[PDB]
């Protein structure tokens, strides 16, 4: 599995903005959908999944990880935004797949908060790469999205 | 209507209505178009297409939309009942399968079955052998003709007796049964033919859409509009914004006469979420007082005032020139408490100036240690506990001299000139949830499917998830001790003697001017220290949303008494406690609107969970839906002009004018009212705005959900009554303080609905017109709104939906300068005057007829396309009517 | 027998519109030439010659029958049931088709 949107030519103007989760381990009969909470967590929430007549409950399969842009001066270091943060950055009490029987999920978040608290703007102060990161027990993995600006 | 489209495999529907005539009766339709079918090839084709579906019935649980079993069967072919509609070009076969009919064949009515095809009015079905019938008879179930070794299938079957008595032997065991259809690919005339189906079956799931749209949900307003922001990632995303319609698929099957159906959103806000609020009152023991300090009231705007409530075990309270009533007083263990609510201004005011009705705090029980609920009371016996006010003077020094037990304890206001007014920001983390009503019944069915608002005029509670600590020093005889709760607030504690109690409470508001003092959350914590065989500090506290209104501070609901205990058999310890904190806000139907724009619980920084809920019948939504924010500028256009379009008087200058949020009441002889019930929504009654059908307002009674409820009659209805001005504008009147509740499928009304008081608009919306050289205007004070009545067309290919919500409104203008001087009796035939309902004529001199012109601004129906794309310069949306100069 | 490893498809779990069949091969193990049956067995005095050689019989039906009489003629009898064994559900847990008896 991996996280990615399929642009790393985004151009800047945007407060919403979505991306592919491609994992096709977590495929499902829709509708089907996630609670995303503490971590971000990915508390798997369907009713909507029957296997000879039982609903479905909570299923903890991992967690939105963090976002970071970078600074650079000759040895890596990264920017954190909080688990706090985190509990309100994913919130979102649905978020339903796309395609049966292999993930899709959508995400659509903000970057109101993100131009807010990490000091992006349309191309003022901006260049970066931006990527956000999530984890799963679903397929064990640490598995980052892909975008990169060019200050636009 | 609905389903969103999927043509030439199977689409089921429920004959079920208002005045359901049986309901499990089911209507199969599929489309042969892709070959053209004549009226002698009928007799071929219907043959073999019901020779090629296969039919079906369908096992899951009740509720789900995932996979565990099914059964094929198949239609006859000997024997057949087949049909063909003409006009809409499909070949249809309808059967009967719930009590008492699944038995038998009967005759399914060619009326309430053309609720979902049009063209079987317009034109008699075609039978096999090339003749037409009108009638329809269908196939009867335990006489079908198998694909199984080519045989018949039983006359009795698990599914028959299943419906035979489907009232409780459809529900089964963990399972239900559904009865479903397909089909095979096969070729004649030579194409083939597959498609698909969204849950609108005899029996569907209470769920929302998800298939086929990789998005889910889908939104008919999204596509148009200017952006650049957006390359590649963007493939997968469900919006909407604000008041703009987001359409929903309400699906439901379970219900006879009139559905109705009450709404419950969930919204949350990506970022991060601080919390700003002031401070409406404290409540503490003199002890824990400072001797000093310096403050003056902040205000709140529904009428209340700061308050710091002292509880002083004195007698007499001695603070300002007042001599005060106990306002409220209790005992405990012989020593009896007596609290003293205080307002704080620049005088001493007698009379209380608010109350807080219903106070119940806890305190630790002195054996168990278990909470122990109590209400404070009056020596005159009020529970309407009167919230006085001392002061005077400003710079004054007055000295709120209570005794802590009988020793002297002091806090002494110096009256400042200015507030002193701490507001506690801190971070928790919130959950919105709302709610709206409607009676539905319309022409849809099942499949009820119609536009709700993305904010409602009508109830929210905001509740959400925080932290409460509690840190006491066990000493042997004292005890220092305080709890923090909020994520800064506070409360303080000095010395606790054994068997002792000390109190302090504190009231918060979210500190802005529409929720502060109008909602409230109160926590008033009691404390005791004491000790059984083990040294014991303990805190037990309930928690109270809140309200002031007439203002009583008016308690809804009290939360949870949580004790905390700290046991220390040794003597010395300093332990904690723990318990979760919910800051809730119930507030007001309005503030829906009105605090959530002083909030901001919507933008391009939202998120937003929908659910749904059948009431009287009690039925639930078990999907959540989705949908997010991107906000868009509008498009706009126009349809032609050329300069002979105002020479002759038969050559015109159509228009045709887009704002996707300008629609609020979708689908040709719509329209509808408001009134309020308290409709269920899940295990509770929900103070909710229920949307009336009909150009009736209405007013009901009694409580909804039950029979208890009956309608009430007419109250106004809304009347677009022709005008006596030139060329008869029909402007729209009732008793137009209704104008609140009404909107209808012309947009000049649709802007009212939230967005005013009383029937004056806050938010102007609808299509604006300005005209120059000679000036008329509308909607406005020369032509009040609804000035003509407008009707959309069939709806977007954004919207896959036929007949539905488009912000397309079509209007014919012309211009003339040869009926210019003219006088209807002495209306002066010079200006633009509205040629009644969908036509214009600009009139304008004998020789500025070319310059003449005219500016369209179609406005805004949705605040919130202002957010972000404002500075586009086409959030409202900017076009103009010309005549060309010519040599 | 002999056989090797061999797994069946991941998707198969992942959505239960798929699933899986495995097939075993186990060759004496094999009763009755009547899927779609049932059935019940007793002994009786198998007649065959100079001689009654008892044996285990085979009866069609649910039932379990009693025989009487002497076995061998189409002068004898075959019972009635003792107990009818049937597959009820015993619900709770997913419906099973569980005999009782």
């Amino acid at each position: 599995a991996n996280l990615y949107f399929p642009s790393s030519t985004t151009p800047l103007y945007q407060l919403s903005v979505p991306l592919y989760l491609s994992e096709p381990y977590y495929g499902s009969p829709l509708p089907t959908y996630i609670g995303l909470g503490t971590n971000g967590t990915s508390l798997w929430n369907s009713p909507n999944y029957v296997l000879f007549g039982v609903s479905a409950v909570q299923q903890y399969l991992g967690f939105i990880k963090s976002i970071s842009v970078t600074l650079s001066n000759g040895t890596t270091v990264v920017i954190p935004l909080t688990t706090s943060n985190m509990q309100t950055l994913f919130p979102q009490l649905v978020g339903q797949e796309l395609q049966a029987c292999n993930g899709t999920f959508q995400f659509g978040i903000s970057i109101t908060g993100l131009e807010k608290l990490l000091n992006l703007n349309v191309q003022q102060l901006n260049n970066s790469i931006l990527s956000v990161t999530y984890h799963d027990y679903v397929t064990g993995e640490t598995l980052t999205a892909t975008t990169k600006l060019v200050a636009l | 209507l609905t389903p969103p489209v999927s043509a030439g495999g199977i689409q089921a529907y429920l004959l079920t209505g208002s005045g359901a005539p049986a309901s499990g009766l089911v209507l199969f339709v599929v489309n042969v178009s892709n070959i053209q079918v004549s009226s002698s090839n009928v007799t071929n084709v219907i043959s073999t297409v019901v020779s090629n579906i296969q039919i079906n019935a369908k096992t899951e649980n009740a509720q789900t939309g995932a996979t565990t079993g099914s059964v094929t069967v198949r239609f006859p072919t000997s024997g057949y009942n087949a049909y063909y509609d003409s006009v809409d070009k499909v070949v249809f076969v309808v059967v009967s399968f719930l009590y008492p009919y699944t038995t038998t064949s009967v005759n399914i009515p060619l009326s309430y079955l053309s609720k979902y095809l049009p063209g079987l009015l317009t034109a008699q079905p075609y039978d096999e052998t090339g003749a037409q019938v009108t009638s329809v008879s269908s196939t009867p179930f335990g006489s079908l003709i198998d694909t199984s070794t080519g045989q018949q299938i039983l006359g009795t079957n698990p599914v028959l007796t299943s419906y035979n008595s489907y009232t409780t032997q459809a529900n089964t065991n963990m399972q239900e049964g559904v009865v479903s259809g397909t089909l095979t690919s096969f070729t004649l005339g030579g194409q083939s033919f597959s498609g698909s189906t969204v849950p609108v079956i005899l029996y569907a799931p209470f769920i929302f859409s998800n298939s086929p749209y990789q998005a889910g949900l889908y939104n008919p307003m999204q596509v148009n509009g200017n952006l650049g922001s957006l390359s590649s990632e963007a493939y997968y995303h469900p919006v909407i914004w604000g008041r703009a319609l987001i359409n929903t698929t309400l699906i439901d099957t379970y219900a006879s006469g009139s559905v109705p159906f009450t709404f419950q959103l969930n919204y949350s806000v990506p970022g991060p979420l601080t919390i700003n609020m002031a401070q409406l009152a404290w409540i503490a023991s003199i002890n824990n007082l400072p001797t000093s300090f310096t403050y003056l009231s902040y205000k709140f705007s529904n009428g209340y005032e700061s308050f710091l409530g002292i509880i002083s075990n004195s007698t007499q309270l001695t603070a300002g020139a007042l001599t005060i009533n106990p306002s409220g007083n209790f005992t405990i263990n012989g020593k009896k408490f007596y609290v003293y609510l205080l307002v704080v201004g620049s005088t001493n005011s007698t009379t209380p100036v608010e109350y807080v009705t219903k106070l119940v705090v806890e305190y630790p029980s002195s054996t168990n240690f278990l909470p122990q609920g109590v209400t404070v009371t009056t020596s005159s016996n009020k529970y309407t506990l009167p919230v006085y006010e001392i002061g005077g003077p400003a710079g004054t020094t007055i000295t709120l001299t209570g005794n802590w037990y009988s020793t002297p304890y002091t806090v002494q206001i110096t009256v400042g000139s200015t507030p002193t007014l701490t507001n506690y920001v801190s971070q928790i983390l919130l959950k919105a949830v709302a709610y709206e009503g409607i009676n539905v019944s319309t022409t849809q069915s099942p499949y009820y499917s119609t536009a709700i608002l993305s904010t409602p005029p009508s109830e929210i509670s905001i509740t959400g998830s925080s932290t409460i600590t509690a840190q006491g020093k066990l000493t042997a005889t004292s005890a220092s001790a305080t709890v923090n709760l909020l994520t800064n607030a506070t409360l303080t504690y000095e010395n606790i003697p054994l068997t002792q109690y000390s109190f302090n409470g504190i009231i918060v508001t979210p500190g802005y001017a529409a929720i502060n003092g109008t909602t409230a959350m109160a926590y008033v914590i009691g404390a005791l220290y004491n000790k059984t065989s083990d040294y014991v500090l303990s805190f037990a506290g309930s928690q109270e949303p809140m309200q002031v209104m007439n203002n009583n501070l008016t308690e809804v609901t009290t939360l949870a008494p949580f004790g905390l205990t700290l046991l220390a058999p040794s003597v010395p310890a300093t332990e904690t406690g723990t318990s979760p904190l919910q800051l809730e806000f119930f507030t007001v139907p309005s503030t829906s609107y009105i605090a959530l724009v002083d909030f901001g619980l919507w933008g391009n920084l939202t998120s937003v969970t929908v659910s749904a809920y059948d009431t009287v019948n009690n039925k639930l939504s078990v999907n959540l839906g989705y949908f997010y924010g991107i906000v868009i500028p509008p498009s706009i256009s126009t349809a032609p002009y050329n300069y002979q379009n105002f020479i002759c008087p038969n050559n015109y200058v159509t228009v045709t004018i887009y704002d996707p949020d300008a629609v609020l009441d979708p689908y040709p002889s719509g329209s509808f009212t408001t009134s309020s019930l308290p409709l269920k929504y899940g295990n509770m009654n929900i103070t909710g705005a229920v949307i009336f059908p009909g150009s009736s307002v209405y007013n009901p009674s009694g409580v909804f959900g039950y029979s208890n409820f009956n309608k009430g009659a007419a109250v106004t209805t809304f009347t677009y009554t022709a005008q006596s001005g030139p060329f008869s504008p029909v402007a729209l009147t009732g008793n137009t303080n209704y104008l609140s509740q009404y909107a209808d499928n012309n947009p000049t009304d649709n802007y009212y609905f939230i967005q005013t008081v009383n029937g004056m608009p806050v938010l102007m919306g609808g299509l604006s017109i300005v005209a120059s050289p000679v000036s008329a205007s509308l909607p406005s004070s020369t032509s009040s709104p609804g000035f003509m009545y407008l009707l959309p067309s069939a709806a977007q290919v954004p919207s896959p939906l036929p007949g539905m919500a488009t912000p397309n409104y079509n209007l014919n203008i012309y211009i003339t300068y040869k009926i210019d001087g003219a006088t209807v009796g002495n209306n002066m035939i010079n200006g633009l005057y509205v040629a009644s309902q969908n036509t214009l004529i600009y009139v304008v001199p004998n020789g500025s007829f070319v310059g003449s012109n005219i500016k369209l601004t179609y406005t805004t129906t949705d605040y919130a396309v202002l957010h972000y794309f404002y500075s586009t310069g086409q959030y409202k949306v900017f076009k103009t009517v010309s005549v060309p100069n010519v040599t």
